[PDB]
């Protein structure tokens, strides 16, 4: 079994760190519930290990993402297949990413419903949420755990697992997925199957994490500082050639451009630049022209 | 409680028969003056409504009205299990939520006993307005069902049309167009091959023919069936089991 | 129960369709001659195919239209087998028509037709032409698939101009005797968009729920965003002043008008107005290019403001 | 228990608001037995299938209800017109005479070739079945179905009107409303009957007093001190700070970028700009929306949405 999943809490006050959502939880017996927080935060964990509470190990609750690819009809409609311990739980995931007449619908069904089948929609944004669905509910915030407890528990889970790591090698585990536990573990695992346990360098993690080496967004930064566009097309030629998604170069990018000591207009003008080429990448365009239109901009942009 | 014998218990199975088709599942209305089963098909544009006198029975026992919705279907597959000249006795216990179908044999060493699970059915009783109908047709229910089943090849609205002389079936489709025309006897030899037209104004409808085909699966009840009708009032087929009461169908007229 | 006047004064005969005069004087052409070839009319909604169709099949047979007619609505079951059965039967069945007199297939809506249903057909069509001749009704002329339209006359039907519609409502205001006035007449002609059985629906629906028609009675029935509004918001879209044509954006939001049917009322407006025309030019182009972001979802009251802020900075 | 929805039902057709035109002539139309198809569109909420239930219950009786009344929803399912409809329409019930009525509720979520049907089946059979269509976008329906039937747009209703309901259900039942707590739920609610009185009972069941304050943190709505926060940080700041501080408040509260985005919108037309600064803020928040609708990073659109109002 996964690492995610091998490491969860089994009960509702036993580990989770928060606390006002632990409490509610026992008298969990406001019909629905509603957990929103960043991603790897213990949401589905934490109703997994209330539904093991309450319901039992044999007793077991149907678990649906409501972005499905075959629209919202089949969603409520296997909801009300399911529906057919006086009730029965089905959880909701990335239920923000629903349209308001998606959530109209739902709306419907589940109030409809309202008498057999408990609801649990977890998401990363309680606005996103239409205002029937979150007044029928009762919200709950899960909030990260401390950048301190996260590598408590990585080390941990390393001495469970004898993955020999070093410290700077934790600190950097869980700098590269911020504030991720569960994308720190996933990593942690599969960081360790590369190498058969001998040892687990950091270049693996930042390989494993996808994450582009700083030196080369030092030497994007080098050469549209002051440079003919001939340093531009070479860069980002060998950025392609490396393998580094161009997602990946607009993300820690801008994280550059953010919080350095960047004018304010520069800053605006190279800041719109990058949200319009995140758009045309995720509109399917061609990694090397968007970055090489990126580059032009960020180029007339500090050199004047 | 509800305990009635019925001699041969053909009678009950053919009932059956010609109401398992048209309606799903009914709500025997049982009462201390007889049976009665008023109910219409999941299209409501037919309603057929049978009645057994308590006479009829050979020991007939209703202390307390009872409202038993037997599935007509499950219980034709019960009765099928009875024999074809078996005596039937029906007992429902004053409250119990099963009929117990007792299948006698014929002063015989068998002995079949059924516990048909009834089930709970919204009874409800819609008013049959009484009404005086124009024309009258008694004819032979072979004659009847034999017509029913050859215009069905043709098309699926039969007209009806109650002259004088004779009353006349029609039908048309893609293939042409045949109407069959009855008249009156004159020398009954028989008083089932008769064919009686009590007419009082000339008529002329439409209907459906699934329906008809529906209604002539009760012709083994009674030879002899009644087509009573009249303008903008639905057609009105009766069956009188022999000495114990009757089943009818009503059915609605066709639009254009 | 009395029938609509979309029925009570449907055209019984060729000389009484308004709709394009040249299809309908081919028609007419086809009615006396007498060979009418399979003719597939397209068009848009309201324009009178139907009513062409019948009225052609009527003067070509007479009083056989009983017997040698056969019309297949998209209420009808026209699967596979029913194009193999019952049409087949049909072409084949012999009726004795006058000397350049064919039998008459009427497949009406015949985009809802299946391709399966199609192909069964194009074979039906070819071998008993010589006594049997179809006349299809669409929509949408490419769900008709390619070998159909290969054996028809593909007969083009285009919306109806206001005087045309015009024309008609006054020959049925006359038989009506209905009070009328300009303003309800050209209210009507706005909401009909050349469709001449919408036309005739909002005229009887404002006559039978109160009498008199005046344009604010029409649009007490039709209740679409009043033009004079969108109008005033476009004139203040042109002095360049954003804060009174938002104004009227949030006015018209406020009575829950969707926002597709304020684009399609905008543009409307926007296309037939008293602008320059490189600046309408301008005007439509913004237009178009919002009511492609409304049509993919994006629909809310801040695209609808965008759009007035482009307008507005169009004219500096 | 019951919810208010259901228990304050307008069983009649008078008691029925805001829509007293639709109303008086859909009974003049019951009373002369000229009831033509009915296409009832509209935002949601707002008393679609209460007043045609209210105009059935009046025409024909409650025994009568389940053989000539086919209430049909159009989001279960072109074989649902030819199969019960088509059965529906063309066959007479037994004994009643008169027409039937057929409701299809969500009638927009139908294809095109079921509405072609379905025309059909209505010109055909309309004098002895009536139609009446429901449906919220009119412009999802084939131009020619519409045609067919008279068109009612059941518009959302005006607080004036909604706002006497609401006192009569506080007074009925034992809410301890604020004067302010009734308008921040008649604001939150925008409109539509059904969702005030939802909120207001959830409300009321949750916390137990309804307040300004109470209904904004049942429903989750982003209060506007809240916004008012962030364009102070995006208006009266540096660029990294303001970055930093938008995103600490983004992510302390459950805040996505849509719902900052349309009460930052809100809040450009409420407070006083030059008035070629907001045609600035305005197409670039149009844009930021776009962007946002194609599934892109937040943590680049929000910096872009701070460089739009660093215009200032
Ligand atoms: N507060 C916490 N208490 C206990 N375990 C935690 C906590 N936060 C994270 N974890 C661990 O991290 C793992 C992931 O938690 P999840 O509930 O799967 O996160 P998540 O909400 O599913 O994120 P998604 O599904 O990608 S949106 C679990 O295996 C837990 O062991
Ligand atoms: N060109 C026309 N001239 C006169 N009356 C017309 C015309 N077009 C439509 N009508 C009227 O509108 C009614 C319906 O028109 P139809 O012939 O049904 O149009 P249609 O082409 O069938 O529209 P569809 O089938 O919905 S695409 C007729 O009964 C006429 O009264
Ligand atoms: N005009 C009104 N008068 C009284 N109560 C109303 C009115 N409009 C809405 N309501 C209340 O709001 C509830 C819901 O109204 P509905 O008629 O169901 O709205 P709706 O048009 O059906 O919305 P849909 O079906 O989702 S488009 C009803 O149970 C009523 O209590
Ligand atoms: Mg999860
Ligand atoms: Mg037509
Ligand atoms: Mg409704």
């Amino acid at each position: 079994v996964p690492w995610v999943e091998k490491y969860r809490p089994k009960c509702v006050d036993e580990v989770a760190f928060q606390e006002e959502v632990v409490a509610v939880l026992k008298k969990s017996l406001e019909p629905n519930l509603l957990f929103y927080g960043p991603p790897g935060t213990g949401k589905t964990s934490t109703i997994l290990a209330a539904a093991r509470e309450l319901f039992g190990p044999e007793l077991f609750v149907l678990e649906l993402n409501a972005s499905d690819e075959r629209g919202i009809q089949v969603v409520r409609e296997k909801v009300k297949n399911f529906a057919q311990p006086p009730f029965k739980i089905v959880i909701l995931d990335e239920a923000d990413s629903m349209t308001s007449a998606a959530q109209a619908a739902l709306r419907r069904t589940m109030e409809k419903e309202s008498k057999t089948t408990r609801f649990c929609l977890i998401c990363n944004y309680v606005s996103r949420i239409i205002e029937p669905l979150t007044s029928r509910c009762s919200k709950f915030r899960f909030k990260p755990l401390s950048d301190k407890i996260q590598q408590q528990r990585l080390l941990d889970i390393a001495k469970k697992e004898n993955v020999k790591i070093s410290d700077e090698g934790i600190a950097y585990l869980v700098k590269v997925s911020e504030g991720d536990l569960r994308k720190a573990i996933t990593f942690l695992q599969s960081a360790t199957r590369l190498t058969g346990g001998k040892e687990i360098t950091e270049k693996v993690i930042t390989d494993i994490a996808g994450v582009i080496p700083a030196e080369k967004i030092d030497g994007v930064f080098a050469a549209c500082q002051s440079g003919s566009f001939d340093k531009l097309e070479a860069v980002v030629k060998d950025l392609i050639d490396e393998g580094h998604a161009a997602t990946q170069l607009v993300n820690q990018l801008h994280d550059v451009v953010v919080e350095n000591n960047l004018s304010d207009k520069q800053k605006s003008i190279i800041t719109e630049k990058l949200a319009e080429v995140d758009k045309c990448l995720a509109d399917g365009a061609d990694e090397h022209l968007q970055l090489i239109s990126l580059c032009a901009t960020v180029m007339q942009q500090l050199s004047q | 409680m509800f305990e009635a014998r019925l001699v041969q218990g053909s009678i009950l199975k053919k009932v059956l028969e010609a109401l398992k088709d048209l309606i799903n599942e009914a709500c025997w209305d049982i009462s201390s003056s007889g049976v009665n089963l008023q109910s219409m098909d999941s299209s409501h544009v037919s309603l057929v409504q049978l009645t057994l006198r308590s006479e009829g029975f050979d020991t007939y026992r209703c202390d307390r009205n009872l409202a038993m919705g037997v599935n007509l279907t499950s219980m034709s597959k019960i009765l099928k299990c009875a024999g074809n000249e078996d005596i039937i006795t029906l007992r429902a216990e004053d409250n119990a939520d099963t009929l117990a179908l007792v299948f006698e044999a014929p002063n015989q060493e068998k002995v079949s006993d059924y516990e048909m699970k009834l089930m709970d059915l919204d009874v409800e009783q819609l008013g049959i307005p009484e009404q005086e109908y124009s024309c009258v047709v008694k004819m032979p229910s072979g004659e009847f069902a034999r017509i029913c089943r050859d215009l069905s090849h043709i098309g699926d609205a039969v007209v009806i049309s109650c002259a004088k002389d004779g009353v006349k079936f029609s039908a048309s489709g893609e293939l042409g167009n045949g109407n069959i025309k009855l008249s009156q006897t004159s020398n009954v030899d028989k008083e089932e091959e008769a064919v009686t037209i009590e007419m009082n104004e000339p008529v002329q409808l439409t209907f459906a023919l699934r329906y008809l085909n529906f209604f002539t699966k009760a012709t083994p009840l009674s030879s002899t069936v009644t087509l009573s009708m009249s303008a903008d009032v639905p057609l009105v087929v009766e069956y009188k089991i022999a000495d114990m009461g009757h089943l009818k169908y009503y059915l609605a007229p066709k639009i254009e | 129960y009395e029938l609509p006047w979309v029925e009570k004064y449907r055209p019984v005969k060729l000389n009484e369709i308004v709709g394009n005069e040249d299809t309908v004087s081919r028609l007419e052409v086809f009615a006396r001659e007498g060979n009418v070839p399979n003719i597939i009319i397209a068009g848009p909604p309201g324009t009178g195919k139907t009513t062409s169709i019948l009225c052609l099949a009527r003067a070509l047979l007479g009083p056989a239209l009983k017997d040698a007619m056969l019309e297949l609505n998209a209420s009808n079951d026209r699967g596979i087998d029913v194009v193999r059965n019952k049409i087949k039967m049909f072409a084949q069945q012999k009726v004795t028509l006058p000397k350049g007199r064919h039998k008459i297939i009427i497949l009406d809506e015949a985009d809802s037709m299946t391709d399966g249903a199609q192909q069964a057909l194009r074979r039906t069509m070819e071998i008993y032409s010589k006594t049997t001749r179809f006349a299809l009704a669409c929509n949408a002329s490419d769900k008709i698939i390619e070998p159909i339209q290969s054996r028809c006359a593909v007969l083009r039907y285009t919306k109806l101009t206001d005087a045309q519609i015009l024309t008609r409502l006054m020959n049925v205001i006359e038989k009506e005797r209905v009070p009328y006035t300009d303003d309800g007449l050209e209210a009507i002609i706005f909401t009909a968009q050349g469709d001449m059985r919408q036309a005739l629906n909002n005229l009887q629906s404002t006559f039978s729920g109160f009498g008199f028609i005046n344009s604010e009675n029409v649009f007490k029935v039709c209740d679409e965003p009043h033009p004079l509004l969108v109008k005033e918001m476009i004139q203040h879209c042109v002095n360049a002043n954003i804060d009174e044509a938002y104004k009227i954006l949030a006015h018209l939001w406020h009575l829950g008008y969707s926002p597709e049917d304020i684009i399609g009322n905008i543009f409307r407006v926007c296309k037939t107005f008293q602008m320059a025309e490189y600046l309408k030019l301008e005007f439509i182009k913004e237009i178009g290019y919002t009511h492609m972001k409304i049509a993919e979802g994006v629909n809310s009251l801040l695209q609808m403001a965008g759009l007035l802020a482009r307008l507005c900075q169009k004219t500096m | 228990n019951l919810p208010w929805v259901e228990k304050y039902r307008p069983q009649t057709l008078n008691d029925l608001i805001s829509h007293q035109d639709i109303l008086s002539t859909i009974q003049k139309f019951i009373n002369e037995d000229r009831l033509p198809h009915l296409l009832l569109y509209g935002p949601p909420g707002t008393g679609k299938t209460s007043t045609i239930l209210a105009c059935a219950k009046q025409l024909y009786k409650d025994k009568e209800f389940g053989s000539m009344v086919l209430e049909l929803n159009a989001s279960d399912d072109i074989d649902i017109i030819r199969g019960p409809i088509l059965s529906f329409a063309s066959t007479r019930t037994i004994f009643k005479k008169g027409f039937k009525l057929v409701i299809l509720d969500e009638a927009d979520a139908m294809t095109q070739d079921a509405q072609n049907a379905l025309r059909r089946v209505i010109e055909k059979f309309t004098e002895n079945t009536r139609f009446c269509l429901i449906c919220n976008y009119l412009s999802k329906i084939i131009p020619a179905l519409q045609s067919r039937c008279t068109r009612f747009r059941f518009g959302p209703l005006t607080p004036e009107l909604m706002v006497p309901r609401l006192e009569h259900v506080v007074e009925e039942e034992k809410v301890d409303i604020s004067e302010d707590g009734m308008k921040a739920l008649v604001t939150l609610s925008s409109g539509d009957m059904r969702r005030a009185l939802n909120i207001l009972q959830s409300t009321n069941m949750a916390f137990g007093k309804v307040t300004e304050e109470t209904v904004y943190t049942c429903t989750g709505h982003p209060l506007k001190s809240d916004i008012a926060n962030i364009l102070d940080w995006m208006l009266n700041q540096d660029f990294t700070t303001a970055y930093r501080n938008i995103t600490e408040l983004k992510t302390l509260k459950g805040l996505a970028l849509h719902d900052i985005l349309t009460e930052i919108h809100l809040f450009v037309h409420r407070v006083d700009f030059p008035s070629s600064v907001r045609i600035h803020l305005l197409t670039k928040m149009a844009d930021i929306e776009y962007r946002l609708s194609v599934g892109t990073n937040e943590k680049i659109q929000l910096s872009s949405l701070i460089a739009a109002f660093q215009v200032t």
